[PDB]
DNA sequence: CGCCGTGTCCCTCTCGCTGGCCTATAGGTTAGACTTTAAGTCAATAC
RNA sequence: AGCGAG
DNA sequence: GTATTGACTTAAAGTCTAACCTATAGGATACTTACCAGGGACACGGCG
């Protein structure tokens, strides 16, 4: 706190403050560098306490280092935000702050799919609520129970259930020679028969409008876009051209009706 | 009569699903699979000019 | 074979590959330079007598 | 098969270069001095700030500079100490540790 | 694996509050052993042909 | 003929069917090309026969 | 489209260390030993001297 | 692009300036898609 | 305790460093000129078992020097990132997302990236922070080879994480697998039976 | 400066089939309805 | 993992 | 059949309000160091 002070109150002077003598500038500073030196003793003295502590959160989630490496970034925060005067051992007030800070980053550095925290929490709980059940009831709790000990919907359990599904790998060997990677195929990669079948498909829709007159394939095209991507309505047509939207309305109507006859219907049907 | 029955046996393939990191579709009769072209048959190949 | 000794090895030496043989040539997809793939017989030009 | 997919999906739409729509490629400029080129369309205004290939974010090299603010840093143990100490015993403390210094210097 | 959780947590145990019901996690032992009728290589597929 | 499964391919374009017609075809590759005795001269019941 | 992380501190391509013969070692005359010391903080060196 | 134009294949060190030239942005956070709605 | 006394008493007059920092420090105050002229001279004029570890080390501090690359491509300041779709995140039939075992490595990487900054950017003792940074060098070696330095990094069900490197070593690997011998399409299987008729 | 022992690294065929804790705050997001507007529609009419 | 051909 | 106007209803926004996610902070008895191959080639440390 002394180093902190000397720090905060240097600062402050740094700004049309006031020339301090140089024996007790000098002194000063020494008290802010022996401030940041308690603070990183005190954080190698507990760096103990943070292992021991973290020791009880290994084998599920994440490694044990990185355990360690948060626990300590929770030591430095009980550290900035420990006091003294209300007359506590160190140690009891910085498990609280530790035990959050690996709880915090199990939620959240532990799923390759990241549920935000106050997910996480709720699925632990459940996770917790059934094994309780299942101490109790013997057969694994129905959602009915679980749903009735958390409060929630049961159809809440189901999501809370199914944001939890951890993923798989793709490079596990089947086996107990193949990786499940090689035994999923790619559900949206060019058929190669359906290319052909479009292909063939515009082809013959573009023979079959050029029949018709050349008006009627100019608003048929333009009201779906055909012709370059962009679908508009009867305004657009009617301003392009020149005249009122209901022409161009009337004038889609008989193409449409044309267009249905049996006679160009046979060639466009089988590719719907 | 063995149970390696030519009805299990058969297969054919002209195009089909194609694996995910790569193409070079899938391998198995249980899928729509292509025939494996290794290394010692490309050297067959080669070998043919 | 030792992919990764050759790989940090030429990595190391800055070494070009000419693509001139034929495994190199089969890796890239392009014709192999033996048989049918040569200079002399693959532009070889047709055309009616 | 499994039959997974990437999510997303394909468009087989005729890939066009010749109708395209206008753009207005616009610099950025990185704190090291490094510019970058983004084709933002014309009808958008263009922004004061990019996350640019370098990783760090850049303004605009045109005029405007909006210059926002943003929070003070986002606490410090200072602030902290605050929440729970004040001023006089603090500097109590500094009056005790400093006559402690000076004894142990010259008594 | 219960022997061990049985031992941690028998340190943060409320002496005279503990009963063996309440002391025993079954849960590991249920798990080894369906971990090993399923996908243990010498728990195989019945061969019935 | 005790189950040896085979692999059937199918060139596609005019130089592959041209190879496959006149490099491979199984009337022309009689002489092994190690030692150049033949490999398609009858064995087993015909040479009985 | 490729990315890439921007380290907070450098780390070493393993291929150039443990590939023996470590080509580090060779490039700086450093035991494999030493460079492993090194390079994983367990012992100190020294890179300049007046 | 092309096989014809496939003259040489060179391989070397990549330097840091390279890694980061190839780049088109940077991989800042350890995430990978929303678990509820399933997007990146 | 030597090195700590040593820099508080007789600090100047030298420089000392830890990590993978104090090996690009070395490289950067390395001329590769001098270093080669050098060895060649003692090559040509020593003998021994001297001469053969001075030839052995002209094998790789001669290509440093014929090609104008800098001897600083070992140490990395940026790691790049696969494209997406060469590591793929696919929703299988159910649901259930694959993963592609690269998303691991890269995301521990990238934690241990990320703590290192904040660890860093709060003030902590060198303990912590030169532990931060061993683990991050770990990480990357793991993510470029698993196994190669300790035990392997493994993941669910006690196996290792397929890494970046195992996709190129081996008859299972990219080079061998998935290069010189591909499936094809337009092709089948089948028994053969004798026809003595054709 | 040789000879020896020990540690480490790379290699070990092709193809194919079947199936197995708790609380409190602050802030962002979406869903849901209201109001407006571009949009689709019908009826009568004149040339 | 069992299994087929060589 | 092809040129229009005047209503007449409709989906798509465009927007304001409300709840339900989301990033974040905190918690004071005391607890202080985790957990079966061979076969060849090359390189490093000891000993003479
Ligand atoms: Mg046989």
């Amino acid at each position: 706190e002394a180093g902190l002070y000397a720090t905060q109150l240097m600062t402050e002077l740094s700004e049309r403050g006031e020339k301090l003598p140089a024996a007790q500038r000098r002194d000063m500073m020494w008290i802010c560098r022996d401030g940041d030196r308690a603070k990183n003793h005190l954080l190698e003295a507990n760096l103990r306490l943070v292992v021991s502590l973290a020791k009880r959160y290994t084998g599920r989630g994440m490694a044990f280092l990185d355990l360690i490496q948060e626990g300590n970034l929770g030591l430095i925060r009980a550290v900035e935000k420990f006091d003294y005067t209300k007359g506590y051992k160190f140690s009891t007030y910085a498990t609280w702050w530790i035990r959050q800070a690996i709880t915090r980053a199990m939620a959240d550095q532990a799923r390759t799919i990241r549920i935000p925290v106050h997910m996480v929490e709720v699925i632990n709980k459940l996770g917790r609520i059934q094994r309780e059940l299942l101490q109790d009831l013997g057969r694994e709790p129905t959602p009915e129970e679980l749903a009735k000990e958390m409060d929630i919907t049961p159809e809440k359990v189901l999501e809370i259930q199914q944001y939890a599904r951890e993923p798989i790998s793709l490079d596990q060997t089947i086996g107990d020679d193949s990786q499940l990677g090689d035994f999923i195929e790619d559900s949206e990669a060019v058929v190669a028969v359906d290319a052909v079948s479009f292909t063939l498909l515009q082809d013959q829709l573009q023979s079959v409008l050029d029949t018709l007159s050349e008006r009627e394939a100019g608003v048929v095209r333009l009201r779906f876009g055909l012709t370059d991507g962009q679908p508009r309505t009867l305004d657009e047509i009617g301003q392009v051209y020149g005249v009122t939207r209901e022409r161009i309305r009337q004038i889609e109507s008989k193409t449409m009706s044309k267009l249905r006859h049996p006679s160009r219907s046979q060639v466009l049907r089988d590719y719907l | 009569k063995l149970h390696h029955l030519v009805d299990d046996k058969i297969h054919a393939r002209s195009t089909g699903p194609y694996s995910m990191i790569t193409q070079q579709p899938l391998g198995g009769k249980a899928q729509f699979g292509g025939q494996r072209f290794g290394e010692m048959e490309c050297w067959a190949m080669q070998a043919y000019g | 074979q030792e992919t990764t000794r050759v790989l940090t090895d030429a990595a190391i030496n800055c070494r070009s590959d000419k693509l001139n043989g034929l495994k190199e040539n089969v890796i890239i997809g392009k014709l192999i330079p033996a048989g049918t793939g040569i200079n002399r017989y693959r532009n070889i030009a047709v055309q009616p007598t | 098969v499994l039959r997974g997919s990437r999510l997303g999906a394909v468009s087989y739409e005729t890939d066009r270069n010749h109708d395209l729509a206008p753009r207005q490629i616009a610099r950025y400029r990185t704190d090291n001095g490094e510019e970058f080129e983004v084709p933002f369309a014309d009808d958008a205004e263009i922004p004061g700030t990019w996350l640019c290939r370098n990783g760090m974010e850049g303004t605009l090299i045109e005029g405007d500079l909006p210059e926002p603010k943003k929070v003070k840093p986002p606490r410090t143990h200072w602030d902290m100490l605050l929440e729970r100490r004040s001023i006089e015993e603090l500097e109590e403390l500094l009056k005790e540790r400093l006559e402690l210094i000076r004894s142990r210097r010259r008594g | 694996r219960m022997e061990r959780v049985v031992r941690e947590r028998m340190t943060t145990q409320d002496v005279e509050a503990i009963t063996p019901q309440t002391l025993i996690n079954i849960r590991p032992v249920v798990a080894a052993i369906k971990e090993f009728f399923g996908t243990s290589q010498l728990s195989q597929f019945m061969d019935q042909n | 003929f005790d189950g040896d499964q085979m692999a059937v391919h199918l060139p596609l374009s005019a130089e592959a069917q041209a190879e496959a017609r006149i490099l491979m075809l199984s009337s022309n590759n009689i002489l092994s090309p190690a030692s150049g005795r033949p490999l398609a001269m009858p064995r087993l019941d015909m040479v009985t026969g | 489209r490729m990315g890439h992380i921007e380290l907070a501190a450098p780390v070493t391509h393993i291929w150039y260390f443990k590939g023996v013969p470590s080509r580090l070692g060779y490039l700086l005359d450093l035991a494999p030993k030493d460079l492993e010391k090194i390079i994983y903080f367990a012992a100190y060196v020294i890179t300049s001297v007046d | 692009l092309d096989v014809n134009f496939f003259d040489e294949l060179r391989i070397g060190l990549a330097t840091a300036e390279d890694i980061r030239q190839w780049s088109y942005g940077e991989v800042k956070k350890p995430e990978t898609i929303n678990y509820r709605t399933l997007k990146p | 305790n030597l090195y700590r006394e040593l820099v508080d008493r007789y600090g100047e007059y030298f420089t000392g460093a830890m990590g993978a920092e104090s090996i690009q420090k070395l490289i950067e105050n390395f001329d590769i000129d001098a270093e080669a002229e050098s060895l060649r001279d003692v090559i040509r004029n020593g003998k021994g078992q001297k001469k053969l570890r001075a030839l052995k080390r002209l094998k790789v501090v001669a290509a440093f020097q014929q090609s104008g690359n800098s001897p600083m491509g070992m140490v990395l300041d940026a790691v790049p990132v696969i494209p997406p779709e060469l590591r793929p995140m696919v929703q299988l039939d159910g649901g259930r997302f694959a993963t592609s075992d690269l998303n691991d490595l890269y995301r521990r990487v990238i934690n241990r990236n990320n703590r290192l900054k904040r660890l860093i950017d709060l003030g902590a003792p060198e303990i912590i922070v030169n532990n931060e940074k061993r683990m991050l060098q770990e990480s990357v070696d793991a993510l470029f080879d698993n196994g190669r330095r300790g035990r392997p990094v493994t993941g669910p069900g006690n196996r290792p994480l397929k890494s970046l490197s195992d996709l190129l070593k081996g008859k299972q690997g990219r080079f061998r697998q998935n290069l010189l011998g591909k499936r094809v399409d337009y092709s089948g299987r089948s028994v053969i039976v004798v026809g003595p008729q054709l």
